[PDB]
RNA sequence: AAUGGCACAAGGGUGCUUGACUGGGAGACAAACAAGUCGCACAGGUAGGAAACUAGAGCAUAGUGAUCCGGUGGUCCGC
RNA sequence: AUAUCGGUAGGGGAGCAUUCCAGCGACGUAGAAGGGAAAAGGGCGACUUUUUCUGGAGUUUCUGGAAAAGCAAA
RNA sequence: UGACCGAUGGAGUGAGGGCAUGGGUGCUAAGGUCCAUGUCCGAGAGGAGAAGAAUCCGGACCACCGGCUAAGGUCCCGAAA
RNA sequence: AGGGUAGGGGUGAAAGGCUAAUCAACUUGGAGAUAGCUCGUACUCCCCGAAAUGCAUUUAGGUGCAGCCUGUUGGAUGU
RNA sequence: ACUGGAAAGUAUGGCCGAAGAGCAUGAAAGCUGCGUAUCCGACAUAUCCCUGAGUAGCGCGGGACACGAAUCCUGUGUGAAUGGCGGGGCCCAUCCCGUAAGGCUAAAUACUCCCGAGAGACCGAUAGUGAACCAGUACCGUGAGGGAAAGGUGAAAAGAACCUCGAACAGAGGAGUGCAAUAGACCCUGAACCCGUCUGCCUACAAGCGGUAGGAGCGCCAGGUGUGACUGCGUGCCUUUUGCAUAAUGAACCUACGAGUUACUGUUUGUGGCAAGGUUAAUUGUUGACAAGGAGCCGAAGCGAAAGCGAGUCUUAAAAGGGCGCAGUCACGAGCAGUAGACGCGAAACCAAGUGAUCU
RNA sequence: UAAGGGCAGACGGUGGAUGCCUAGGCUCUCGGAGGCGAAGAAGGACGUGAUAAGCUGCGAAAAGCUGCGGGAAUCGGCACAUACGAAUUGAUCCGCAGAUAUCCGAAUGGGGCAACCCGUCAGGCCCCUGACACAUGAAUUUUCAUGAGCGAACGCGGGGAACUGAAACAUCUCAUUACCCGUAGGAGAAGAAAACAAGUGAUUCCCUCAGUAGUGGCGAGCGAACGGGGAU
């Protein structure tokens, strides 16, 4: 193709909808607004919340519980993954190939069967199982 | 501009993993003793918006 | 940009004007009774598409009942002996034999008057 | 509306007039009145992805190659600015029947002068080849050097 | 109150008692939503009884009404 | 192949015309646009072609793009 | 048959009415009023009843100067004894 | 003839009279106030096609959610 | 050379190009004029030991801070210290940070009455500024104030000597100019509503939305066209309604004008690019384009109010006894939503600053 | 018989649609500049031409006067004009610098119904004239500079609504908005820790953090900062 025969891709672009021109186009008239009410004037927007004057829902429920200000999270990391990054290393926590600045927490998803010296911020109890049953080390820190 | 989150909703609501909404119960009689101690139904698990009620609650979080 | 049809918008108005000529008064050139009037027009039209075959079989039924009668028969008894020896010509032609062809129409008569 | 020059005072009474209710002189249903929904000042510039634009050049790249519009032709310079000389050029390549544009490695300064008064011809860097200048032009010619820069900058 | 039930009584007496329990809700009824109704299994330890068994209040259906903000008794987070 | 195809509110699909833009093709004082008359055409339609008179200088096809993008009643 | 059910995008409606049946109310009145079960008008043209929103027959893709029927009809206006 | 009292302010032998043909003032601006109300809403062809009920509501000619329509889908059962 | 009133048009044939931007010229010009690329040019005139007292702090009443009672401010009443004092969201202690009651300070930021150079998938005379022209004019009002309509002969005025009718150019018919005067001063083009003349056919026994379907005769230019005796059927349209020929609403008619738009943020979907990853924002370089910018955002683990544990977790003394869990991302087009006047016209009113006692 | 009427065609009238055209608007970009005025402003009045001036220009020296530089044949402004003159001894025109510049207006000698009336003192002419001076407030020492008024937007400061939203309404919102008033500069304001925080290091602005923390008849709504990336 060049510039003067464009083309794009089967069904990428359609014309948008206009109303109130007409009968034959089906959206004349009221244009599609049905026929009186709120609703059908110019300016009516929804309430977001309300039922009609019902106490709505977001009122009639209780609130509950509280937020920590200062709450570590850490990011789950599996063994199977570790494998996966293992296979093209042994000293982990490369990082590079993923978080960034982050803190990691190892799980126990798959098995890793081979020795490895893994390095993370915390670990489970069955990660750090599975990791002496292949014969490896955990570094904290 | 942005859309505005709820106060109220943002107070009331949470999410869950597979997206579903979940919330406390409201009592029908907030005053115990002169109902069965059946109350734990309302009293000790939270439960879920209704499938009806849904799509309001997401517009009061910003359709999350 | 800025876009008005002023061409297309009085070409459409001016090709239901060459329709409504020969109405009477302001109804042939005056667009909004000129326009009104055409589509009532558009629907009485429909209407006697449909009747048009009502009024030429009646004028049919008519003119075949005169002949037979010329003959010595009536309509429904004629009707009803041509379906009997099961001759399947049909109303048209038969009231065109009748007004042009009374021979014909004779020989039709002759064959079905056992 | 709010940005016509007329008053906002009330032109007639609300009731007994005998007329349509009527309110301020800025109506749009009004001669000399306000332009609904007419348009406004816009910026048109929308996003595309930088590996859709690099595919887009390649692409574009590729239908010249397949086409047989590329040409490739040897380094030059010109001591002054010479129009005929560049047209003599042009034309020993067979390139000035039609639009043509040539991808130069430098900016020769002496090529682009002797290049600007031609119709049908457009000068642009290796380096900043796009997709809508390659295809507006029937024939691409390249140089020595361009072809390497292109190679070196936009494969892959 | 009315309706339905009730003799192996769900009606009336004595004796002993605290199950007017803790942790609970396979499954259903009903229902715009909010609300509502019946009911587990098993474990801990009891009451009655020779045992079997029964007891998570009352023959059943009315006897209240959210959220927010406050009070009281127990038991994780703030600077 | 069979079946189906009345429709208000309303949902869905496919298109015509208008103004400007890019690319590609064209037309015009041997007569452009506009105005009058006539003729033909379209699964169907919005509309499109052709001839002639007036007119006396601009217009148009195809593909894609963008909207001050269509009136009978307030 | 085919559209029943799930999940999702877009709605409109939330003034109904007539007839038949079972009832309440009224006066075993109302082209009254309030419910239930059907149906039609609403949103439905065509035929008969002189002329009638919903009574009887019947659901209109377009064309035809072809044929058969429904309700109801066949002395003339007006098709057919 | 000249002067003074200015907006619910003045003035009123009191009628809510008069205050520039305006009185339970005028001009400009906030301002395109607000109007759950009335009216109006423009090219074409094709396919499908309702409701006028329930619950709640300072609600009753408005609205929320169900019920009934439509588009795309995945299961299958609906009559 | 051709056409033309007139070539810049067409067709040959040449030439310049650091100049093929443009405007004008009797039609559309690289080579006719002014210009353009490029180079050159200014007599002046401008511009470049000491250490902040009615202080810190405090009581009462208020205010500003995102905050509707920690920080900062103060109307009222009080009132120190010289390592001390202040702050880290009520209050105390430890810790950490800082050094009030004195002052000045460029850059990156906001705006356009004005001057200069440019541009537009902006308007083209009911549009675009109210104002293309005599425009804040005419007109209206005591006043503050409100506030229009109105562009186009022709290339060139060559803007019609003279004649005829007529009292007169009032107007016209000629002559003449001109490509054209049916371009003649209101002058390009010259539509509709509305108003006439001529020609053809019909019409004075006939009765309802004015058409529609049949159908003689007459009349024109070879199968088309005008009219139409006579026959059948037919209570306009919009809106609003359970239902409208309705004696419910609405319009004198024509031409022109007139009402779901745009921005941002969500969400769904059609089509695409990358893909366990996806994508840059402000901004920065080289010349709108290329290149750089990884800050940030989503995804990649969940459960629990939370500490926390983790393909588990919560409840429990303990139990699956119960609850919740065991391919994305970035765009382009389209639907919908919210916030902005948000489909258009329409109140009665409320508030602020002014103008009026020439009437009464 | 058509008095009249109906339909069609042709040709006219009226009217000014449409098409084509236009420097008159609209929105911006880049670079400058960001004031004028008591040495009298903005804005006006009255004049001024060979022929009345409606605009334009100018000011009793009045479509104009002088010098220097540029330049070379027409010129004497425009609303469809003739006359009469100027000009190669260099007009007209363009750039820079000068001269003149009536009256009102902050108006400033005193008044006043703006564009007018009435004065005093020093001189000069000659009851009347032309030319001087004669205001007020603040630094100031009666000598001196400065100020007053006007004017686009942007800045800072002093006062400060209501309609509206909350489906009523009073806390709340609209909004520290509209509006009134005062006062700068080319920008203004801010700015060098009795700071944030749980290591950074003065202000200002942009992108994020984030519709998050908070706040709120915990309703409608409102809504940061730390940190990170930049401009400087
Ligand atoms: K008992
Ligand atoms: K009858
Ligand atoms: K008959
Ligand atoms: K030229
Ligand atoms: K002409
Ligand atoms: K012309
Ligand atoms: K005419
Ligand atoms: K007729
Ligand atoms: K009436
Ligand atoms: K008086
Ligand atoms: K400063
Ligand atoms: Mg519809
Ligand atoms: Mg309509
Ligand atoms: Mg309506
Ligand atoms: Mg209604
Ligand atoms: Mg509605
Ligand atoms: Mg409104
Ligand atoms: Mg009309
Ligand atoms: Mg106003
Ligand atoms: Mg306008
Ligand atoms: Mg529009
Ligand atoms: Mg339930
Ligand atoms: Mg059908
Ligand atoms: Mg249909
Ligand atoms: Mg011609
Ligand atoms: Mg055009
Ligand atoms: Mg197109
Ligand atoms: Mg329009
Ligand atoms: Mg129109
Ligand atoms: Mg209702
Ligand atoms: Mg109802
Ligand atoms: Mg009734
Ligand atoms: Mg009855
Ligand atoms: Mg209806
Ligand atoms: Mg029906
Ligand atoms: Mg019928
Ligand atoms: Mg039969
Ligand atoms: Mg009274
Ligand atoms: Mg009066
Ligand atoms: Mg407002
Ligand atoms: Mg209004
Ligand atoms: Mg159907
Ligand atoms: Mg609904
Ligand atoms: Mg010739
Ligand atoms: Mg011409
Ligand atoms: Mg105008
Ligand atoms: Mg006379
Ligand atoms: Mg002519
Ligand atoms: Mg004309
Ligand atoms: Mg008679
Ligand atoms: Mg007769
Ligand atoms: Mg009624
Ligand atoms: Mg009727
Ligand atoms: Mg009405
Ligand atoms: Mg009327
Ligand atoms: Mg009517
Ligand atoms: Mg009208
Ligand atoms: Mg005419
Ligand atoms: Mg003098
Ligand atoms: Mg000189
Ligand atoms: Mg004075
Ligand atoms: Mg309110
Ligand atoms: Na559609
Ligand atoms: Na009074
Ligand atoms: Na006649
Ligand atoms: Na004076």
């Amino acid at each position: 193709m060049n510039l003067s025969s464009l083309k794009p891709a089967e069904g990428a672009v359609k014309s948008r909808k206009r109303i109130g021109r007409g009968p034959g186009s089906g959206l004349g008239g009221t244009s599609t607004r049905g026929h009186k009410g709120a609703k059908s004037r110019s300016g009516y927007s929804k309430k977001i919340g309300f039922e009609g004057g019902q106490m709505p829902i977001q009122r009639r429920l209780p609130k509950f519980g509280f937020k920590n200000i200062n709450r570590v999270e850490y990011k789950p990391i599996n063994l199977s993954v570790l494998q996966t990054l293992s296979e093209a290393s042994v000293e982990d926590l490369i990082a590079a190939g993923v978080s960034r600045n982050s803190l990691v927490k190892i799980l126990a998803n798959g098995t890793v069967t081979t020795a490895l010296t893994v390095e993370a911020h915390a670990f489970s109890k069955t990660a750090e199982e599975a990791i002496v049953r292949a014969g490896g080390s955990v570094v904290k820190l | 501009p942005k859309l505005k989150t709820n106060s109220g909703a943002k107070k009331r609501f949470a999410l869950t993993g597979t997206g579903k909404i979940k919330r406390k119960h409201a009592f029908k009689s907030h005053i115990l003793t002169k109902k069965t101690k059946k109350q734990k139904r309302n009293l000790t698990y939270f439960s879920t918006v209704h499938k009806v009620d849904e799509n309001a609650v997401k517009q009061l979080l910003c359709l999350r | 940009p800025r876009s008005v049809n002023h061409v297309a918008s009085r070409a459409k108005r001016k090709r239901i004007l060459k329709l409504t000529r020969g109405y009477f008064g302001a109804r042939k050139n005056v667009w909004t009774v000129a326009k009104n009037t055409w589509e009532k027009g558009l629907t009485y039209a429909y209407r006697d598409r449909k009747s048009k075959k009502r009024n030429f079989r009646a004028l049919w039924i008519q003119r075949i009942n005169a002949a037979a009668r010329l003959e010595g028969m009536s309509y429904s008894r004629l009707m009803g002996a041509l379906h009997a020896n099961g001759i399947e010509i049909n109303r048209k032609v038969l009231a065109d034999l009748a007004m042009n062809h009374p021979e014909a129409f004779r020989a039709i008569v002759a064959k079905v008057k056992n | 509306r709010s940005e016509l020059s007329g008053s906002t005072r009330k032109l007639i009474r609300q009731k007994g007039s005998g007329g349509a209710r009527r309110g301020d002189i800025n109506s749009p249903l009004l001669s000399g009145g306000a332009r609904v929904f007419g348009p406004r000042p816009r910026n048109y510039s929308f996003k595309l992805n930088k590996k859709l634009k690099a595919l887009a050049r390649r692409s574009a790249l590729s239908y010249k190659a397949k086409n047989n519009e590329i040409i490739v032709v040897e380094d030059f310079n010109f001591d002054a600015p010479k129009t005929k000389a560049f047209k003599a050029i042009s034309a020993a390549l067979k390139v000035g029947e039609k639009k043509v544009l040539y991808v130069l490695p430098e900016v020769n300064k002496n090529v682009y002068l002797s290049a600007r008064n031609l119709p049908n011809t457009n000068l642009i860097l290796a380096n900043l080849i796009n997709t809508y200048t390659v295809l507006a032009s029937k024939n691409l010619v390249l140089t020595e050097r361009s072809v390497a820069v292109v190679n070196e900058l936009f494969k892959a």
